[PDB]
RNA sequence: UCAGGGUUCGAUUCCGGAGAGGGAGCCUGAGAAACGGCUACCACAUCCAAGGAAGGCAGCAGGCGCGCAAAUUACCCACUCCCGACCCGGGGAGGUAGUGACGAAAAAUAACAAUACAGGACUCUUUCGAGGCCCUGUAAUUGGAAUGAGUCCACUUUAAAUCCUUUAACGAGGAUCCAUUGGAGGGCAAGUCUGGUCGCAGCAGCCGCGGUAAUUCCAGCUCCAAUAGCGUAUAUUAAAGUU
């Protein structure tokens, strides 16, 4: 039957062709340790979103200059990159995009900024806090560790206004034990 | 040699049984990867040029 | 109190004798606000009555805090009784619902389609 | 040493390639159809059958054993095929005259390994797996 | 799927065509060679007082059969639209919920201190040795803190409900609120451990293992790869400059 639905969906990664290759396994394991991710797939996502930028960059760079299409779409792609802190406005041209490394998309993750902006003790502690709804972007709780922080959103990350760590009722542990002083240590 | 030489399931039957000894729940998920990074990259106490494998016995 | 109403994209519709708008409810710490408790504050906002006011939608964001819904405020009561969908007049009783399934209606019609002149007992004796 | 290169030779090139494809074995059996007509399955991945009896086939030298096979007759075709049983002591789960679901071996038409002329293997005996009948996760329904 | 060229697929929600068991003939109408219309032959099948009558799920559910192979005889016109003499009636079209590891997106199963051992830059001592800051495990406890999976009042949702989101009350010490699937000679990441079997039982996609001292079989231990998923059979594409 005809039906009122979107079937449109897509994949966001690609497995590697050589399944057991040491130069690969040791590099990806390094990248998992240094940013505290969960699978290899959390790396293959970033590899995909970079290798797809590097196809648009190349196909533009193989157009001739002064083109309408190349001008418009290049000025649009550099803007989109600069706006997330992967590129420097002092570069602002296509032949620099080909010089970006995977460890710049990983660096802009919310998990990374929550550690590097000081709110957590380690890159692993940060992933726990985000997932426990302790942090807020701009008047908005967030719960996704992989959220990518836009350039001017940077200085808004702070602890949630309904949370123990800063203006909030103590959690269900600090309250069960303070009650052990009046229900387990006073008459119990 | 005794019985039918073709006796099916010979070795799986006459093998003596041993239980799983363990108790310890292993780690899972991100916390497991956190383990493997530390053991393979953080502290690697130095050794002679004849390098060794992570399950070596001999 | 924490609760607060703020309207948005207001429009005075004369072609249907109502004014319609969008409603923002800044209610941190608490559960969602009951619809009754909203419509009386809209009254105090527009100075009419908690009887020509209808509100619906009201989805709450992630994280708590805000919710946004749609609201309409009629001129008379009877214009609301004409221009509203029936189930929205049922919510706060101003209408009632009848025959107890789609199957019974369907199968009565199919038994009645086999007699002529007076369908009689198929309704009058069930 | 000569292949027409000219600007209007497309008919020759196409009609010649269309011919030479028929010497490529792997293409030929996809399109003559005599393979699919002769296949003891239906051109499917799996087929049900009834176990006629149990045999052992001596493996091809140098290595030596007796390989513990069923001989099955398939439901849909009715044609007879021999199948391997895939683990230590499984041949005791297979009673006689029950059903089975045979599958392929792994090289798409050809006898695998040391066994002479056996091209299929069992997965289910009576709606229960062999891997579960053998690991203990389930027992025979009787 | 794909450097560039190509190869293979398209019953399947949009558009066009064709058909209501098979063939044939026609009524009515602006429009039909119409089957939720009629007439006759062919094949099936139902009721009978044996005179007669009645039928077409390749609509929605449901059942038999077939097979390697596919969900409930639920709810409702509130949404999108259509039909009618019509602002009002009707709609298995269509919407809603149920079953659903076809498949796609996000993402939990532990965080942090103390203490003890372990290891390095640094300080001091001719060294030894000591002080030590930065990390890792690893132990015993602990140490307290954090939070959902759940149980569950209300609001919200909607045609009426469910779900998600919003919220009170309970809910974590690790012996559970327990991660699996396949491997460990080579290709190909990981043991020249221990016990058993003796060219047997078996493994093995390929080369090859087993004949009393098995890195390959059966199992314990340890280790490897992906991980809420992994293995197998099959069709097909790249590898194939082997069309
Ligand atoms: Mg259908
Ligand atoms: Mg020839
Ligand atoms: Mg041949
Ligand atoms: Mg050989
Ligand atoms: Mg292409
Ligand atoms: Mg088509
Ligand atoms: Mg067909
Ligand atoms: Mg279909
Ligand atoms: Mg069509
Ligand atoms: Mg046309
Ligand atoms: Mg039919
Ligand atoms: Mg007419
Ligand atoms: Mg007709
Ligand atoms: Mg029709
Ligand atoms: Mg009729
Ligand atoms: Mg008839
Ligand atoms: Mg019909
Ligand atoms: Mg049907
Ligand atoms: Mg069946
Ligand atoms: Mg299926
Ligand atoms: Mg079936
Ligand atoms: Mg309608
Ligand atoms: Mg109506
Ligand atoms: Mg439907
Ligand atoms: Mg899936
Ligand atoms: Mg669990
Ligand atoms: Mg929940
Ligand atoms: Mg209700
Ligand atoms: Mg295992
Ligand atoms: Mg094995
Ligand atoms: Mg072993
Ligand atoms: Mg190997
Ligand atoms: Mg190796
Ligand atoms: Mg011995
Ligand atoms: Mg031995
Ligand atoms: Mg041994
Ligand atoms: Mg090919
Ligand atoms: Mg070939």
């Amino acid at each position: 039957m005809p039906v009122a639905r979107s079937w449109v969906c897509r994949k966001t990664y690609v497995t590697p062709r050589r399944p057991f290759e040491k130069s690969r396994l040791d590099q990806e394991l390094k990248l998992i340790g240094e940013y505290g991710l969960r699978n290899k797939r959390e790396v293959w996502r970033v590899k995909f979103t970079l290798a797809k930028i590097r196809k648009a960059a190349r196909e533009l760079l193989t157009l001739d200059e002064k083109d309408p299409r190349r001008l418009f779409e290049g000025n649009a792609l550099l803007r989109r990159l600069v706006r997330i802190g992967v590129l420097d406005e002092g570069k602002m041209k296509l032949d620099y995009i080909l010089g970006l490394k995977i460890e710049d998309f990983l660096e802009r993750r919310l998990q990374t900024q929550v550690f590097k902006l000081g709110l957590a003790k380690s890159i692993h502690h940060a992933r726990v806090l985000i997932r426990q709804r302790h942090i807020r972007v701009r008047k908005q709780v967030v719960n996704i560790p992989s959220f990518i922080v836009r350039l001017d959103s940077q200085k808004h990350i702070d602890f949630s206004l309904r949370s123990p760590y800063g203006g909030g009722r103590p959690g269900r542990v600090k309250r069960k034990n303070a009650k052990k002083g009046q229900g387990g240590a006073g008459a119990g | 040699v005794h019985g039918s030489l073709a006796r099916v399931g010979k070795v799986r039957g006459q093998t003596l049984k041993v239980a799983k000894q363990e108790k310890k729940k292993k780690r899972t998920g991100r916390a497991k990867r956190r383990m493997q990074y530390n053991r393979r990259f953080v502290n690697v106490v130095p050794t002679f040029g004849k390098k060794k494998g992570p399950n070596a016995n001999s | 109190d924490t609760v607060t109403i703020r309207t948005r994209k207001f429009m005075t519709n004369r072609l249907l004798q109502r004014k319609q708008m969008v409603i923002d409810v800044l209610h941190p710490g608490k559960a969602t606000v009951p619809k009754t408790e909203i419509q009386e504050k809209l009254a105090k906002m527009y100075k009419t009555t908690p009887d020509v006011i209808f509100v619906f939608g009201f989805r709450t964001h992630f994280g708590g805090g805000k919710t946004t819904g749609f609201g309409m405020i009629y001129d008379s009561l009877d214009y609301a009784k004409k221009n509203e969908p029936k189930h929205r007049l049922a919510r706060h009783g101003l209408y009632e619902k009848k025959k107890t399934s789609r199957k019974q209606r369907k199968e009565r019609k199919n038994r009645m389609k086999k007699v002529r002149g007076t369908a009689k007992a198929n309704v009058g004796a069930g | 040493m000569g292949k027409c290169r000219g600007l209007r030779t497309a008919r020759k090139l196409r009609s010649h390639r269309r011919d030479q494809k028929w010497h490529d074995k792997q293409y030929k059996k996809a399109h003559l159809g005599t393979a699919l007509k002769a296949n003891p399955f239906g051109g499917a991945s799996h087929a049900k059958g009834i176990v006629l009896e149990k045999v052992g086939v001596e493996a091809k030298q140098p290595n030596s054993a007796i390989r513990k096979c069923v001989r099955v007759q398939l439901i849909k075709n009715g044609k007879k095929i021999t199948a391997f049983v895939p683990n230590d002591g499984c041949l005791n789960f297979i009673e006689e005259n029950d059903e089975v679901l045979v599958a392929g071996f792994g090289r798409k038409g050809h006898a695998v390994g040391d066994i002479p002329g056996v091209r299929f293997k069992v997965v289910k005996v009576a709606n229960v797996s062999l891997l579960a009948l053998y690991k203990g996760k389930k027992e025979r329904p009787r």
